[PDB]
């Protein structure tokens, strides 16, 4: 079936009982990206110690999942009577058969069959493909996905954009602003380290009367060396606008003070991430 | 227009919001869908009851959340701060900010998704007499064995009627065995073979059980055999009280089963076979 | 300078080679061989604006998803970090070239005239066998179960001796249809022993000899078939036909009686269930003779 | 003509008949070799393998012959017997005697078609300076200030407009390995930073100029100027001196004569530096 939410699976002539010497496989396909859900409500078959004699043989996904005789109330027989037989993809094939003698062991018996009613269900593919493994590449998400009924969308941590794909996602990080009286300012993701490939600029604008305080916190780790300072990684403030001092290293700066209510800071990082990042507190005093 | 999915951001998202705002979203799902909403960011201006900014969760005339406040996911394996879940296809979402925020406050981002009705679980009233059927955007009943579904799509009702026996060797039972039978119906099954042979009816004396009879004998409720001018019965109460081998020396056979309003019982079986 | 899709080799120069390179520069030229080829490349001239760690000018080449070499100086001089001709190979399909040049190529303060470089890229075929990701490949199933070939461009797979390939062409089914023995002695085993046998199969071991012969069926320990005490044999079963008739369908723990059958044409069928706990069965078949 | 392909033995993998000889012909494209490699060997076991045999010919020449019951003893590797040729075009032949004393399952082998690399995988190589390998061919590529000639395979050097920069680079005589022009003066100039020293290195056997007169003044000659000092004139067959040369100098001038008649092969040379 190309299309369908839910059906009915019958024994043959159900519920007149079933014709002996019969064996018949029919197989449920619900669309792409749904599970197949299916219980019995009547189950009455020939039973036989292992099944040997009249049997549903229920499989899915390259797998045989059951292979049940007998009837609901019965024992000496192995019923599924009401339970669960879900798949993982989106078919379950099933299969009935059946000898030509029914009707001996004992004498004369007459089997009704079987009512198997079956529900489509929706997956869930973050769940499904991110729960273990898979190193390698696969279409799977990179900050987070959504699982809803059918499909599957993606969506960024705060402060990211999409990109294309709409599987992965890169920082913005551009358009910064920051106009409130006080506040904090923090490299994407502290103290964890910072993603690459960066132009950022923290823009502070402040209302005019007033002179900011840069009060950097630690730990302040960007990654620099001793020959020649910031050549990977570079952390500029511009204040009022000119440059005042373009940092990195270990130990944080020394806490500035601008005479300015306009600062920018600009940020450039390189193509790795080793370093963790930088926090400030700024302040506003009047002149 | 309804959709399965859906985003809400907070204006400006995820800068600083503007003050003084009252914005609001009309999420709507299908017929039959549930809705999951759930917000993976929530750092808004924190007031009592939230008083100053909120954020505020309505369906129809009903207030299910408000939220206001800075808050972070505590579980690292989820990114969900907070959710709600309802059983209708249509919500509404308020957020509104006074002329003031004393701080930065980066507003909030969540998601919405459309869920199925479980219509036979999900609520307390199941809509089928005897079996519910679920299925994504709908539901339907189903019914026993040789019960008819009726006209109104909900309810079930027993016919007992329409088919003749023509097999030599066959069985017969009450309806819903070895459950109770029903009340206030009238069963007639017909054997009908070849003019030479004789219906035997075999049934075994404990496999009998029919509401008994009154004080004075008469069966309240009763099963009976027509063989032309012959007649077997009325039979009631617990055990067959006929031989177990019963020979109605015809061809052509009526078995008839009356019953009335209240006092059901387990039922019967039997098997006939033929003799020249 | 030759980034493209369907090409085997191709140059990538630095700006107006041979002529000295322009200050404040920086282009990036992708390499594209296609898919299931490696991108080999090295550099014949190499004349670039030195510097300690190359802070001023460079050349940035990156594989995959990781950069391998960020190189300046040139050819001859220790000063440092040339590449001089070595060989950079990328894994997928594209290799990433940058090049990076500052405002000032006149050190000490007076000019100096840098030419470039000169790079040559080949195509290679990746071993699509040896990458050996056992787990992690659901999406795509890039490795086979008994062998895969190595060859230019794609790759294609075959199964051991006495199985067929199936559709996916990269997994196999049992054969074991016409199984045909004509020798006068012989073994005959089930498929893979005495591992458990596989699955839902159809056998029909037939062994033909010269008429006027009589063969003898000599069945060794282990013998290992899915059996039942109450009916025998209701999963698997290993039917004997003799000279068309049936003699004998068997299956359990201790061996079959030594047979001897006064035919030249015996059949073995051999059928089996959805399930392989049991080992399986082996004979030895000798001939005799008639006057 | 294919890049891959499959050989298996007739009626593989059952008892092969008697009586035959069958013929395969491998062909890949130009400028490819031939990796042929046996997954399954059990064929008839005689001395030389007389009766019944799997052979391997290129050309003209037996590249192999194969038989017995072998399976591969590397439980890494499926291949039991394996061959790789330079050439583009195979033939194998198995053939089998009138009898059989056991059953003999024949053979299973697989070729793939490999890439030459004309540089590498030859000890001659077809290129004067600088040899570049693809998948399906080659080409040549020469040093500073080298120009390469019409056959696409060895380089030449012209005999003005030529500043050295380089710090490592070739100089040959015009025309080389062809003789020398006539009545000519060719002058070739390096010049480096000041803080380097060039180092002039020529083989001995790469040198041969017209030879001098009986005084031994050479009548065509080569000579190297650094500033003050000098190197030469040099002439006749073989390189007279050492054949590592030490200037003392950043830049250098080398000065070549020759007169109307009285040519000869010429000479070859590659400099490099040192500091000071
Ligand atoms: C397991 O594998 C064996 C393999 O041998 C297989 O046995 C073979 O079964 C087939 C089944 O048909 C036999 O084939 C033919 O049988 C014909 C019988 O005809 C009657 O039955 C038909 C239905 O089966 C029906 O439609 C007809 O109307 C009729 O009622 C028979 O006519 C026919 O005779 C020819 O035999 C051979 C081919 O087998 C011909 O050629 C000869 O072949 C031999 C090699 O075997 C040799 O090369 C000779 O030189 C060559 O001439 C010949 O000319 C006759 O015309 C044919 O026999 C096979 O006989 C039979 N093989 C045997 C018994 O050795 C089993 O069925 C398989 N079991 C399974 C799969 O479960
Ligand atoms: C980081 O991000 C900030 C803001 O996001 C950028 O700042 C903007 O860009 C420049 C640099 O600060 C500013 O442009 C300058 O504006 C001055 C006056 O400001 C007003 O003018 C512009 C144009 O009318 C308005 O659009 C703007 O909103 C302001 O209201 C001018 O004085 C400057 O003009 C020229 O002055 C002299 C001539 O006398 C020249 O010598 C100068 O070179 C200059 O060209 C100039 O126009 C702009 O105002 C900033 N704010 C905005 C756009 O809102 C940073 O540039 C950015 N930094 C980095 C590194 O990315
Ligand atoms: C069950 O036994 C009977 C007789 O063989 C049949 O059931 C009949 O089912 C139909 C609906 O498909 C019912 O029809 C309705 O009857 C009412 C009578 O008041 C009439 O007003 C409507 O216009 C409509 O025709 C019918 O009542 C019902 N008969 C019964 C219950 O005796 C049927 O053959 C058998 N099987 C099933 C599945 O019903
Ligand atoms: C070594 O010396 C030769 C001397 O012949 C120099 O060759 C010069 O090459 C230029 C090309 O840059 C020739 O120009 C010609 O232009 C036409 C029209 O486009 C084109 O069809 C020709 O194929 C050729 O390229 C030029 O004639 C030639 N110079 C002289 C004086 O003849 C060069 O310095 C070195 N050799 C080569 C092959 O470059
Ligand atoms: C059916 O057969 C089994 C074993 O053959 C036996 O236990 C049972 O009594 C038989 N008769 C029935 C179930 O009526
Ligand atoms: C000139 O070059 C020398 C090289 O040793 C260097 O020490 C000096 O600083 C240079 N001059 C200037 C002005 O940089
Ligand atoms: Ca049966
Ligand atoms: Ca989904
Ligand atoms: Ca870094
Ligand atoms: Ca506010
Ligand atoms: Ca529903
Ligand atoms: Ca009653
Ligand atoms: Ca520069
Ligand atoms: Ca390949
Ligand atoms: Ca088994
Ligand atoms: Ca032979
Ligand atoms: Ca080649
Ligand atoms: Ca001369
Ligand atoms: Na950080
Ligand atoms: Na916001
Ligand atoms: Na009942
Ligand atoms: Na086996
Ligand atoms: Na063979
Ligand atoms: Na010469």
């Amino acid at each position: 079936i190309p299309q369908k939410l839910f059906g009915e699976v019958t024994s043959p002539l159900f519920p007149k009982p079933y014709p002996n010497n019969f064996e018949t496989t029919t197989v449920i396909t619900v669309p792409t990206g749904y599970r197949v859900k299916l219980v019995f409500q009547q189950f009455d078959l020939e039973p036989s110690e292992g099944c040997f004699y009249d049997y549903v043989k229920i499989s899915a996904d390259k797998k045989s999942l059951g292979r049940f005789c007998g009837q609901l109330g019965s024992p000496l027989g192995n019923p599924p009577g009401k339970k669960e037989f879900m798949s993982q993809g989106n078919k379950m094939l099933l299969t009935f058969h059946t000898d030509f003698s029914n009707e001996e062991n004992g004498t004369i018996m007459f089997y009704k069959g079987f009512l198997a009613y079956y529900q489509a269900v929706d997956l869930d593919e973050c769940a499904s493909r991110s729960k273990s493994g898979e190193e390698d590449p696969q279409p799977q998400c990179q900050h987070l996905c959504h699982n809803y009924v059918g499909g599957y969308f993606c969506s960024c941590r705060p402060g990211y954009e999409l990109q294309e794909d709409t599987h992965s996602c890169q920082a913005e990080c551009s358009s910064e602003l920051y106009t409130e009286a006080s506040g904090y300012i923090s490299s994407l993701e502290y103290p964890r380290s910072y993603p690459p490939d960066l132009r950022c600029n923290y823009s502070i604008r402040v209302e005019r009367g007033l002179t900011l305080h840069l009060k950097f916190l630690e730990p302040f780790d960007i990654d620099d060396h001793q020959q020649v300072h910031c050549p990977y990684d570079q952390l500029q403030i511009y204040a009022n606008g000119k440059n005042i001092g373009e940092f990195c290293g270990k130990q944080r700066p020394p806490d500035l003070d601008t005479s300015s209510n306009a600062v920018d800071l600009l940020f450039f990082t390189d193509e790795s991430g080793d370093s963790r990042g930088w926090k400030l507190r700024y302040t506003t005093e009047i002149i | 227009e309804p959709t399965m999915y859906g985003e809400i951001l907070s204006p400006n998202y995820p800068q600083a919001y503007p003050s003084e705002v009252e914005k609001s979203w009309d999420i709507e799902v299908p017929e039959g869908y549930g809705i999951h909403l759930y917000f993976t960011h929530l750092d808004i201006e924190l007031s009592e009851n939230c008083a100053y900014d909120s954020v505020q969760i309505i369906s129809g005339d009903t207030e299910e959340g408000r939220l206001c406040g800075q808050r972070s996911s505590n579980n690292p394996h989820s990114p969900i701060v907070e959710e709600f879940q309802v059983p209708y296809n249509k919500l509404q979402v308020i957020f509104k900010s006074d002329f003031s925020n004393e701080e930065r406050f980066t507003g909030f981002a969540a998601y919405y998704v459309a869920t199925d009705i479980n219509e036979c679980t999900d609520f307390v009233d199941v809509p089928c007499s005897h079996f519910c059927n679920n299925f994504i955007g709908g539901y339907f009943c189903s019914c026993p064995p040789e019960y008819f579904l009726h006209d109104d799509m909900k309810n079930c009702g027993v016919n007992c009627s329409g088919d003749v026996f023509t097999a030599l060797i066959g069985e017969i039972a009450s309806p819903n065995y070895p459950k109770p039978y029903p009340e206030n119906s009238r069963c007639e099954y017909q054997i009908r073979l070849e003019k030479g042979f004789q219906v035997v009816v075999t049934l075994r004396r404990e496999d009998f059980d029919v509401e008994a009879a009154d004080s004075a004998g008469n069966c309240l409720d009763s099963l009976v055999f027509v063989a032309g001018d012959r007649q077997f019965g009325p039979y009631c109460g617990h055990g067959f009280p006929g031989p177990l081998n019963i020979e109605t020396k015809s061809n052509a056979l009526d078995i008839i089963f009356q019953t009335d309003l209240t006092g059901q019982k387990k039922g019967w079986k039997l098997r006939y076979h033929g003799d020249p």
